[PDB]
């Protein structure tokens, strides 16, 4: 009965960029989701093929925990069936996803004065992610007719952008922290069950 | 426990140079790209130049005058300035996405900064 190590998620002290998302595997432990659901701290927690009310009562074989930043009016991206930048380009939960996402306002961690510089997230790809794909590459972008030959500028764009949190944004464009725990069921032993 | 350490910034004369370092060190594992971004304070992050299993791009202002290498036989990236302009004065960050040991996920990381400053 050891306890799941959530804090190592919730608390480290620097996120991943969101389209460098982060992820833990948590198994062979107990967690006490109640914990989670009743923080005051947490302004999103909303679920997605489970009810919250079983989350104690329920046995899994992996929870996986994905984590990174994002800008507040894009948290709605977060959950199954949505679009925008960052469904599209950066991190994409399945139709048929199983799983809680949670979130909190980070202005006070993640914003700097002249704008932060460490949050990028992909502004331009040529195709969709598939359901939890990630990339992390850095090719320029070609947007015409041009090669680019590995030189930005017209047409060339990189395709990674920064945030630039300023803690003066608005709201919307504030920092988010993200958590996202998918629970998976395999013809395996469970392995991480509520208490 | 992987950390990015940037040295080589400081004041030159426009058409001078300077060679730029970011060296990781720690449980480093294998290297999937890294990026050297420049910000002066309030303006946009702009990116420099990038590496990934020996390609490279650059900013169509720095092409001809900056390069980047990875060094052969150490966990370091240079960023090669030549021919300074007072455009390029700014704080320069490198930023690198690295496996660590046990793991096949190469995490982002990121360096302290170092100020260029070029004057006329
Ligand atoms: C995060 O840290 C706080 C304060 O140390 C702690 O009370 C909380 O349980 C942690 N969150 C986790 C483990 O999810």
């Amino acid at each position: 009965t050891n306890l799941c190590p959530f804090g190592e998620v919730f608390n480290a002290t620097r996120f991943a960029s969101v389209y460098a998302w982060n992820r833990k595997r948590i198994s062979n432990c107990v967690a006490d989701y109640s914990v989670l659901y009743n923080s005051a701290s947490f302004s999103t927690f909303k679920c997605y093929g489970v009810s919250p009310t079983k989350l104690n009562d329920l046995c899994f074989t992996n929870v996986y925990a994905d984590s990174f930043v994002i800008r507040g009016d894009e948290v709605r991206q977060i959950a199954p069936g949505q679009t925008g930048k960052i469904a599209d380009y950066n991190y994409k939960l399945p139709d048929d996803f199983t799983g809680c996402v949670i979130a909190w306002n980070s202005n006070n961690l993640d914003s700097k004065v002249g704008g932060n510089y460490n949050y990028l997230y992909r502004l331009f790809r040529k195709s969709n992610l598939k359901p939890f794909e990630r990339d992390i590459s850095t090719e320029i972008y070609q947007a015409g007719s041009t090669p680019c030959n590995g030189v930005e500028g017209f047409n060339c764009y990189f395709p990674l952008q920064s945030y630039g949190f300023q803690p003066t944004n608005g709201v919307g464009y504030q920092p988010y922290r993200v958590v996202v725990l998918s629970f998976e069921l395999l013809h395996a032993p469970a392995t991480v069950c509520g208490p | 426990q992987v950390q990015l350490v940037e040295s080589g910034g400081g004041s030159v004369q426009a058409g001078g140079s300077l060679r730029l370092s970011c060296a990781a060190s720690g449980d480093t594992g294998r290297t999937c790209n890294l990026v050297w971004y420049r910000q002066a304070p309030g303006k946009e992050l702009e990116f420099v130049s990038s590496i990934s299993d020996g390609s490279t791009n650059y900013a169509g202002s720095v092409k001809g005058r900056f390069t980047i290498s990875q060094d052969n036989a150490k966990n370091t990236v240079y960023l090669q300035m030549n021919s300074l302009k007072p455009e390029d004065t700014a704080v320069y960050y490198c930023a690198a996405t690295i496996s660590r040991t046990g793991s096949l996920w190469c995490e982002e990381y990121w360096g302290q900064g170092t100020q260029v400053t070029v004057s006329s």
